[PDB]
Parts: structure tokens; sequence; C-alpha cells
């Protein structure tokens, strides 16, 4: 049985990161080569293994993490990384086994106007473990005095916006990303 | 309301350490991004370094590697250490709160960081003497570190038309400074014109007088 | 902090070939990898060639044989020998690098401001 | 790197005018535009962000406009204390950086600088240096070229220039040249000249004295 890559990497709709999305990989046969070689994929790099000698092997249990960042933040889905997506929207861990996958989305995922549909978390007290999804909507207490589900001084949405608009610079262009964790399911 | 206190600034050598500190009221110090902003004198601003909310630091590539942020929350105190320091790292450093490392809502008053290898000097103080309608003079006060320097005329009787040059820093490491006033020629052998230089970290004290 | 700038880009006309190079600062360009991409406009970003810090390269089937990907850690530069153009070809090209020095395979970490190329008639 | 060129670097007006300033970004930094004011002596203070967006306790008067790669800060009837340095600052793309500054200047009629010259103190001549002095006082605008000449040498790479602060009552300017040079030097020479060049004067005015009168 061939494996749903289709259903992952073509899929209509996508998550943004605060709240990515996860897909069990199980009971099937992949080539890894033909994904290898699409011109789409600018980023295809992999820890552990080596995109060469995917092929060749096989994983107890796989996981395909989705969502969409922006160009120069795809460089946080690495182990080690830093910046407000490693540390508050996705977390790989240290000892991370498996490859990062991403390309340029800029004509699905753009909007003149701005395409405000995706999002990220700006603020949190403390940083995310290793693939850890934090969804809370709360507002974000900043200061001694609570909130009380009203923004204000002090008091801030925890989710930001992307703008999105195709006219930016390649850094600012949406990008998706797909995360392959490897632990027999899957050869 | 918010409150941004810096300190610890001071004069310093090339090479030498030197630790601010920034007290902060009407926030969580330890929920919010902080960052240290510097201006040169004269010049525009440069961002130094931030600190996020969960505790990741990231740092100018000017001062990174010297420079060091942290913060306290049971102190409510946010920090930069100064180490390897420069006559480049010489400003005024402000502390601000940010937001989400995107901007500046609420800065400090600002500590200002000298850096110089010079030592203590007191001025000295030369006449700038008379020499159309109206008669120029003055006083140089030249020669002196640190800053700052005061000149008062007349021990503050006069004080119209009286101009107080910023001070200007020489090769020398040393800064110098005029003051100059301008009377009616008339009131030139009619009045006397004394000039009170006064530069404390020397203890430095001096009453010229200025004549034709 | 990382900077990359890209110049060469301008007009061909079909057949003709044209360099493009690529100079590279703020980082140890002799660790990183190096990449070039390409945006038509409209159509999503896509990677046309990589070379590795050992010399090891990779080119994209739809570029196969007419480019050349190369690098010169002397002078901190990569460059793109594109030869046999086609107007399918005409787009804004980009240079990369890694982001962090750790992995294998393509890594398309920090990008340039780019160079367009245009295949006449 | 976005460099932001802020123009104009001067801006002239009076109250009850409107401010018009630019900040040219060199790449596309989409709506991430802040605006600060600095007052003299005072820490920034956050006028503008996301381009247009207005921070709290900021007057009506404050208006952004712009995107991409051209953005502009308005002030419809200026107020005396918004005159002010300006900045913009971009969070696009990291670093973060800021622009140079813009100076909202009091504007005035153009007043000429009266001319005179100070010779080296006999009690700073035994001291083994010499100091001579020229100043420029009460004019406007503020661009002004001094040149000094030593027995018409036109003489450059020792002098020190420093300018005051726009006056609060009448909006003038003063500035000081000083030619610092040794005893020896400052003997070796017998005529020392000012040359001053302002927009107030038909011709460049000279001041000048002859070593030991
Ligand atoms: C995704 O869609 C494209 C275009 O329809 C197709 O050529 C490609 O093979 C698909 N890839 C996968 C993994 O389904």
């Amino acid at each position: 049985n061939l494996c749903p890559f289709g259903e992952v990497f073509n899929a209509t709709r996508f998550a943004s990161v605060y709240a990515w999305n996860r897909k069990r990989i199980s009971n099937c046969v992949a080539d890894y080569s033909v994904l290898y070689n699409s011109a789409s994929f600018s980023t295809f790099k992999c820890y552990g293994v080596s995109p060469t000698k995917l092929n060749d092997l096989c994983f107890t249990n796989v996981y395909a993490d989705s969502f969409v960042i922006r160009g120069d933040e795809v460089r946080q889905i690495a182990p080690g990384q830093t910046g407000k997506i490693a540390d508050y929207n996705y977390k790989l861990p240290d000892d991370f086994t498996g490859c990062v996958i991403a390309w340029n989305s800029n004509n699905l995922d753009s909007k003149v106007g701005g395409n405000y549909n995706y999002l990220y978390r700006l603020f949190r007290k403390s940083n995310l473990k290793p693939f850890e999804r934090d969804i809370s909507t709360e507002i974000y207490q900043a200061g001694s005095t609570p909130c009380n589900g009203v923004e204000g001084f002090n008091c801030y949405f925890p989710l930001q916006s992307y703008g999105f608009q195709p006219t930016n610079g390649v850094g600012y262009q949406p990008y998706r990303v797909v995360v392959l964790s490897f632990e027999a399911t899957v050869c | 309301q918010v409150q941004l206190v810096e300190s610890g600034g001071g004069l310093i050598q090339p090479g030498g350490s030197l630790r601010l500190s920034c007290a902060a009221s009407g926030f969580t110090v330890s929920s919010n991004y902080m960052s240290w902003v510097r201006q040169a004198p004269g010049k525009g601003l440069e961002w130094v370094s931030v600190i996020y909310s969960g505790g990741s630091t990231f740092y100018a590539d000017s001062v990174k590697g010297r420079f060091t942020i942290s913060r306290d929350n049971s102190k409510s105190t946010l920090y930069l250490q100064m180490n390897s320091l420069r006559v480049e790292d010489t400003a005024v450093y402000y502390c601000a709160r940010d937001f989400g490392d995107f901007y500046f809502d609420y800065w400090g008053q600002g500590t200002l960081v000298t850096v110089s290898s010079a030592s203590t000097k007191g001025p000295s103080v030369f006449p700038l003497a008379p020499s159309g309608g109206t008669a120029a003079l003055g006083c140089l006060v030249k020669d002196y570190f640190p800053e700052p320097v005061t000149v008062s005329w007349n021990s503050g009787a006069l004080t119209s038309g009286v101009h107080t040059f910023p001070a200007v820093l020489q090769s020398s490491g040393l800064y110098s400074l005029s003051s100059v006033v301008t009377v009616p020629s008339s009131s030139l052998g009619t009045q006397t014109y004394i000039c009170n230089v006064n530069h404390k970290p020397s203890n430095t004290k001096v009453d010229k007088k200025v004549e034709p | 902090q990382v900077q990359l700038v890209e110049t060469g880009g301008g007009l061909v006309q079909p057949g003709g070939s044209l360099r493009l190079s690529c100079a590279a600062s703020g980082f140890t360009f002799s660790s990183y990898a190096m990449g070039w991409a390409r945006q038509v406009p409209g159509k999503g970003l896509e990677w046309v060639s990589y070379i590795y810090s050992d010399g090891s390269t990779e080119y994209q089937d739809s570029v196969k044989g007419r480019f050349t990907i190369s690098r010169d850690n002397a002078k901190s530069t990569v460059y793109l020998q594109m030869n046999s153009l086609k107007p399918e070809d005409t787009a804004v090209y980009y240079c990369a690098t890694e982001g962090s020095l750790g992995g294998w395979g393509r890594d398309f970490g920090s990008w340039g401001q780019g160079t367009q190329v245009t295949v006449s008639s | 790197e976005i460099v932001l060129t802020q123009s104009p670097g001067t801006l002239s007006l009076s109250p009850g005018e409107r401010a018009t300033l630019s900040c040219r970004a060199s790449q596309s930094v989409s709506s991430y535009l802040a605006w600060y004011q600095q007052k003299p002596g005072q820490a920034p203070r956050l006028l503008i962000y996301g381009a247009s967006s207005r921070a709290t306790g900021i007057p009506d008067r404050f208006s952004g406009s712009g995107s991409g790669t051209d953005f502009t800060l308005t002030i419809s009837r200026l107020e005396p204390e918004d005159f002010a340095v300006y900045y913009c600052q971009q969070y696009g793309s990291s670093p973060r950086t800021f622009g140079q500054g813009t100076k909202l200047e009091i504007k005035r009629t153009v007043a000429a600088p009266s001319v005179f010259i100070f010779p080296p103190s006999d009690e700073q001549l035994k001291s083994g240096t010499a100091s001579v002095v020229c100043l420029l006082n009460n004019f406007y605008p503020r661009e002004a070229k001094v040149q000094w000449k030593v027995d018409n040498a036109l003489q450059s790479g020792n002098s020190q220039e420093s300018v005051t602060e726009q006056d609060s009552k009448d909006s003038t300017y003063s500035l000081s040249s000083t030619l610092t040079l040794s005893k020896a030097d400052y003997e070796k020479h017998k005529v020392y000249a000012c040359e001053v060049t302002h927009q107030g004067l038909s011709s460049p005015v000279t001041k000048s004295f002859n070593r030991g009168e």
C-alpha cells in the first residue's frame, strides 16, 4: 500500500503554526527520492538519516507535522534553534531524527490586501517543550493586574497574524512546512 | 503607569567592563520582551540587545560576544553586562519595554556611558578679549576631563546675550568649550566682566576677569 | 547580519549563456552550503542548484546539464553558469545559504535580494 | 540590513503649518514601520506603529501613511513643542534598524552673522599652545561656512566647530570655530584671518588680526 503523502503535501488547507497539524503514517511504503527531486522543496534536510538513504530504511512509526510560517523563519524549524517560532509555536528536540521540508507557497497563501488567516503565537511566559502544541487564546497578562478577557494596557492577544502579501521579499513570503518524525510501520 | 530607571553608567577605559541595570515598574519583567537601545552623542539610535519573555537573547553584531543581557524578576531588573569595551560604545543607553521584538513603546531615561583613555584634569581658563555697534568678549575653557563644566558671568548677574557653546572633544581626549557674551561698546571701560568656571570632578573653580 | 548580494542578471536571447554571481558576508562561507533558486511571477519559488561545503552538488532535473553551480571560498562567492537559456528560464534568481549547520540535504535558510534574468525575442 | 533614509535632514516651519516627513526603505518592510519623537535632552517617545496606527496618548495631528518602501509622517497643526527630532524604525526584517533622523526647526527670516575674531591670550601663549577663536553670532539659517586663512594660506585640518541650539526667543544660531596650533607654529606666521560665507551675506565677510599688535 502506497503512503498518503499527497494527502499531506498537496492538502488544500494548511494549519497555522500555533495550531500545527500532525498526521500519522503507518503500514505503508513510500518513495522518498521522488519527493527529494521536487523543484518546490527549497528545504529538504534530514537529521539522523540522509535523504539519499531514506528508501533503504524503515521506521517504527512516522509523524507528518505541517504548518505555514514565513520564509526567513524556516531556519527556526531545526534542532537547537531559537526565535518566536522555535520558542512559542513549534519546537524540535535537540536529538531530533527526521526531516524538515519547506516549499514556497506565495501563490496559494498570500493575498494582495494581506492574508490574515495565518497566525502565530507572539507572547508566552516560557518556551514550548519539543512537539508541544499550545492553542490557548487567553489574553496575555503582561502586568500584575488581571486582564479579565479584555485586551488593553499590559493585556495583549497572544496570537498575531502574518500579513502575507505576494509583493514582499522572499523572506516575507509564506512557506509551507512538513516535518517527518521517525521512531515496523513505514519502510 | 510604566516607569523604567537606568543606572550603572559612568566612565570606563577601553578593555574594561561595566554593568548597566534598569529598575522596572508597571509590568512583569519576566513576562515581557525587553531591549537595550543606545545613542551616540549627536547620532541616531542603535538597537543593542533583546531578551524574550521566554528568555531567548539576541544581540546586535557590533556588541555580540562582548555584551550579555539578563534579568531578575524577583528584583524587577534588567541588566546589560558590557565587557571588552571600546570608544565606539560611548553612548546613552536606554532601557526599553519591547512590544514583541517589533517596536519600543516605553523608554527609560538613559544612562550615559563614556569610554575614554584620558584621566581627570581641571580646565585652564583663558580670556577672549574684545579688540560693530556691540563688542564681544568671553572665556575659553580648555583641556578638561571629564564632562561637564559650568560657566557664569558676574556670578549670575549677567545672562543676556551669553552663549555657552557645547563642549568639543579634541584629539587629546580632553574637552574644550567657550563662553561668549556681547555687550554695548561704550560699556567696555565702564563695567567689569568676570566669567566664573566650575569643574566639580577636579574641584576646579576659576573667576577670570576679561579686559581689553 | 548574513548578507548575500546577487548580480549578473539581464537580457539574453534564446541559446545564450549568463554567469550569475553571489557575494556572501556575515558568516564563515567555507563551512556553509549554498544554493540558487528562481521565482517565476505568480509561480512558486523553485530551487535550481545546490552546492555543499564538500563541493558536492545537486541540480534539479529541469535545469540538468545546462546549469553549473560552483564556489570560490577564497572570495566568499558562489556562481551559476546558465548555458542554453529558454523563455521558460526567465525569472528572478535568488542566492541562499544554510540556516544552521547540522543535517543532510538542501537548506535555503537566508535569502538575497534577487536579480532578474529575461530571455528575449 | 534594511536601510532607512529619512528626508529632509532639516525641516524648517512655523507654528500652525503642516509638516511632511518621509522615510524610504532599501527593501519593502510591508507595514512594519514605527515613528519616534525625541525632544532635546529627552528619551525617544513612540508616536506611531504599523505604519499608520497611533500610539496611546499621541495627539490627533500625528498621522502615519505609506507602505512597502515608502512612508510618511504628517503633523497637521504644529504646536511649538512639536519641534524636535523624528526617527523611523522598521521591524519587518532583522536586525531592526532606525532612520538617521529629521530635525524640525523653527523658521525665521534670514539673518546674517556678526563675526568676531579673538587672538590667543598672552597667558595661553606662555602655556606653549595657541587657540584662535572665530565667533559667528545670532544668524539664520544654520548653514555657515567658516574658513581659516593663515598668511593667505587656506588652512585646513586643525579647527573645531561647535554650534548652539536654536535660540528660544529669536530663533537664531551661534557658532564658534577654534584654530589650535603650537606656540612655535603660531609664531611662524603673521596674519590670521577668518572668512565667513553665509546666505545672509552678499559676499564673504573676513575678520583678521596681525600676530603681535
Ligand atoms: C502534488 O500535485 C502535483 C500537481 O497536481 C503533482 O504533480 C504531484 O505529483 C503531487 N505530489 C504528491 C506527493 O501528491
